[PDB]
């Protein structure tokens, strides 16, 4: 964190509850997103989905 | 009728009053406890009181005067009293002092009795005057390792130390025609006092321009003096405020105005128009209080004073008294601001309006010092007129909300809570 950047977007008050909230919000969908992202990758080839591109019947 | 300012090579400044039936003349230098070091601090005060001895004074007293001294943390006065007849007999004791004599006033029977007096009278003061002491204390933690952090008193370590050499170390520093002006208030005229000095010559150190320094810092902190013997618990709070000159300097005095001072004792005092005193006198959580807008050239203190014997409930008291400042940020209302305008008017007519030549004096000195020139009440009035709740809020939200504090108590502050604790009062929960 640099102080000006904090600046800008709060000045000197520190972050009210309701920009917390609104932010939580956002984190939850974004965080999920990038995680399930990271671990279906890092697992490729052994995931249903994976393994029904090659198997069917 | 409007206060004249002539400079030849010494700058003259006069306030002439007819109602006067005396007269005051001295010289007002723009050095006080601000341009000492912790080392010499004290230095002015000596200077005061040998201006002040037994040997000066009978020789002035022969002469039908009066002798009058004053050290601020900016300037330094010494003047002299008499009827508005024998206003050059002033002048001649004046120019004596600080151009004839030298060895005569700082000799060493003078000098050591002189030194024994106030280090006696500074000893009183740390001993027996809470509440000053503690506003003492509130500059000196505020301010520390800054000029405005020494007492204008001196402290005992340095005056015990101090000799007549320091003296005339200062002097030849301070006591100065740059860093001078001559006052005339009362009843006397700007022409016959301009006449009588420019009557003499010489010069006395002349185009020698003051020392120079590092300015005033605030520092959020505090100091505690805990004293369980003492019957009270004396504590001063205040935030960094307005200097003089600054463009919020009447906004701030407006401010302290509003929740302004009390005294639980007085009837009347009781009944003011103060939302503050509706929290406060349930439980009778004080027995005083009084907020103050002290400026300086280099910076100042907004807050208040506080002195009690409801030892167990100084917390409500803190925690009252802030968040009633948290509402010159978000709530104060349009009547609170116009019977603080009219109080402050009140305040500043009987500071500016008094019946006192040496009040004049210093007031005429310290400001034609600081800014060449001295402001009248009407303009003043109409400054304080056209300050309105926007710009009360302004001022608040830069000076007060969520800002750093200096606190200073003694006596029995078991009850005052950790800084962290009041700090956090210096705003509210919002959504
Ligand atoms: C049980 C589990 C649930 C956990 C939920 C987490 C709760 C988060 C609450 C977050 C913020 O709540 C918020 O806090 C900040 C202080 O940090 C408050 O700020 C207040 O104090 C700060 C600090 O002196 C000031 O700068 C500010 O102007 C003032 O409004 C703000 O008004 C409030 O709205």
């Amino acid at each position: 964190s640099f102080s000006s950047l904090y600046k800008t977007f709060f000045k000197r008050n520190a972050v009210f509850v309701g920009t917390i909230f609104a932010g939580a919000f956002v984190f939850q969908t974004v965080f999920d997103t990038a995680i399930t992202s990271w671990y279906e990758n890092h697992n490729k080839g052994k995931l249903w989905k994976d393994v029904k591109a090659r198997i069917a019947a | 009728a409007e206060v004249t300012q002539l400079s030849n090579g010494i700058v003259v400044a006069t306030e002439h009053n007819p109602s006067a039936h005396t007269a005051s003349v001295g010289v007002v230098f723009g050095s006080g406890a601000a341009n000492e070091n912790p080392y010499n601090n004290g230095v002015s005060n000596l200077w005061k009181n040998i201006f002040l001895s037994k040997e000066n004074s009978a020789v002035a007293a022969k002469e039908g005067l009066a002798l009058s001294s004053n050290i601020s943390r900016d300037f330094q006065s010494y003047i002299v009293s008499s009827l508005p007849g024998s206003t050059d007999k002033s002048l001649d004791f004046l120019n004596q002092s600080f151009i004839q004599q030298k060895a005569n006033l700082l000799s060493s029977s003078n000098f050591e009795a002189t030194k024994k007096s106030v280090l006696k009278q500074v000893q009183d003061f740390e001993d027996n005057d809470h509440p000053n002491r503690v506003l003492e204390h509130l500059h000196s933690t505020a301010f520390q390792n800054t000029p405005l952090s020494l007492p204008t008193r001196g402290t005992l370590e340095s005056l015990e130390n101090l000799v007549v050499a320091d003296l005339e170390s200062f002097a030849n520093n301070h006591f100065l025609n740059s860093n001078a002006v001559v006052v005339g208030t009362g009843n006397i005229k700007h022409e016959d006092l301009v006449n009588s000095i420019e009557s003499k010559n010489l010069s006395l150190q002349t185009g020698t321009k003051p020392v120079l320094k590092k300015k005033a810092a605030f520092l959020g902190s505090e100091v505690r003096l805990r004293d369980d013997t003492l019957p009270k618990a004396w504590i001063s709070l205040a935030v960094e405020g307005e200097p003089v000159n600054s463009p919020n300097y009447f906004v701030a005095k407006l401010a302290a105005q509003i929740f302004g001072s009390y005294n639980a004792f007085e009837p009347a005092s009781r009944l003011q128009g103060i939302k503050l005193l509706d929290n406060i006198q349930e439980y009778q959580l004080c027995d005083n209080f009084n907020h103050f807008s002290l400026s300086y050239k280099d910076s100042g203190l907004w807050g208040f004073s506080t002195a009690t014997r409801n030892v167990t409930m100084i917390d409500d008291l803190i925690h009252f008294t802030l968040k009633q400042w948290n509402r010159l940020t978000i709530s104060v209302t349009d009547t609170e601001v116009e019977r603080a305008k009219s109080l402050l008017k009140l305040q500043l007519g009987q500071l500016y309006e008094s019946g006192n030549p040496v009040n004049d004096a210093n007031l005429l000195g310290a400001e034609v010092l600081i800014k060449g020139s001295k402001l009248s009440l009407g303009e003043a009035f109409k400054k304080i007129d056209a300050i309105t709740v926007k710009d009360v809020k302004a001022w608040a939200g830069k000076r007060l909300w969520d800002q750093d504090i200096a606190i200073a108590g003694t006596g029995q502050i078991e009850g005052l809570l950790d800084y962290m604790r009041i700090r956090s009062d210096m705003s509210m929960m919002r959504w």
